[PDB]
């Protein structure tokens, strides 16, 4: 009676952003990739590489 | 001792701290005006070592079972005196400071300790195989020492991990109480026959004793004593 909850699994069209004027979603993946997935996956792989290669060199 | 060797009697010869003989030679040479060599040692180091050591030989008339001791200055195995001794021996036993500081009183480094008669035709095929495996383990451990020290046990592979704890158990198990150690240690001495030692280490390498914690191998006899202690502590 006082509050409404919509546990929707997914949302698409939105007059706020929709397809045209949509900005948040634009580059949102990169906002959660360059420092999260994209680049970072390699970024942490470079740490594994340069560390592993010098690990045998110190032995 | 050469009189008894020449008439056929078997002789046990225990010369203690050949390095002191070398040091006495060095002091005498320094007082004699000879030109010093390397770290203040006498120029005639090799010849003096040859003259003393070549007399300690079992000949066709009798046998001398020599057992010497050598003191390394500081902890330098590159010192000229031990370096000269190393080529005059059949069986070499190396005591390390780190092993002793780890409370392993025998303190023998298996990797740096070798012997000439460690041959399957002389000591036995099983003994040779066991010794070679006990060295290949602890060689893997010396290779992974840095990895373990800086990262930890987790980064190693499963087989590498298992070899590492087997190496630590072996290192602990080489310790053995001595009957002459009762004066400062209350642990009674143990005399483990070579057959029992070979059997114990073969069983340990097979996988038996993996469940036992490493602390149970410290200052024990054969593997049966370790198993009995484990059962006593359940």
């Amino acid at each position: 009676p006082h509050r409404v909850t919509i546990l929707a699994d997914t949302v698409e069209r939105a007059d706020e952003i929709d397809e045209a004027r949509a900005e948040q979603a634009r580059a949102e993946a990169e906002a959660r990739r360059r420092e999260a997935q994209s680049e970072r996956d390699m970024a942490l792989a470079e740490a594994k590489l340069r560390k592993e290669m010098v690990r045998l060199r110190v032995a | 001792a050469e009189y008894f060797r020449d008439e056929g009697r078997d002789i046990l010869l225990f010369i203690d701290n050949i390095f002191r003989f070398v040091q006495a030679g060095s002091e005498v040479s320094s007082l004699l005006g000879r030109m010093p060599s390397q770290v203040g040692y006498q120029p005639t180091l090799g010849t003096e070592m040859g003259e003393l050591q070549e007399r300690i030989t079992s000949t066709k008339r009798g046998s001398i079972t020599s057992m010497q001791a050598v003191y390394v200055p500081a902890d330098d195995y590159t010192d000229p005196a031990p370096a000269t001794v190393f080529s005059h021996l059949d069986a070499t036993i190396s005591l390390e400071r780190s092993i002793a500081e780890r409370a392993i009183f025998p303190a023998v480094d298996p990797l740096a300790s070798t012997s000439r008669i460690l041959d399957p035709n002389i000591v036995g095929e099983e003994h040779y195989r066991v010794a070679q495996e006990v060295k290949r383990v602890l060689q893997r451990y010396k290779d992974l020492k840095d990895i373990i020290a800086i990262l930890g046990m987790e980064e190693l592979s499963d087989e590498d991990k298992l070899t590492v704890q087997r190496a630590r158990k072996i290192e602990l198990f080489f310790s053995q109480p001595f009957t002459v150690a009762q004066q400062f240690t209350g642990r009674p001495g143990k005399y483990v026959p070579v057959k029992k030692t070979v059997e114990s280490f073969a069983r340990l390498l097979n996988g038996e004793g993996d469940h036992i914690p490493e602390s149970f191998f410290y200052m024990q006899g054969d593997f049966d004593d370790v198993l009995a202690a484990y059962e006593a502590s359940q």
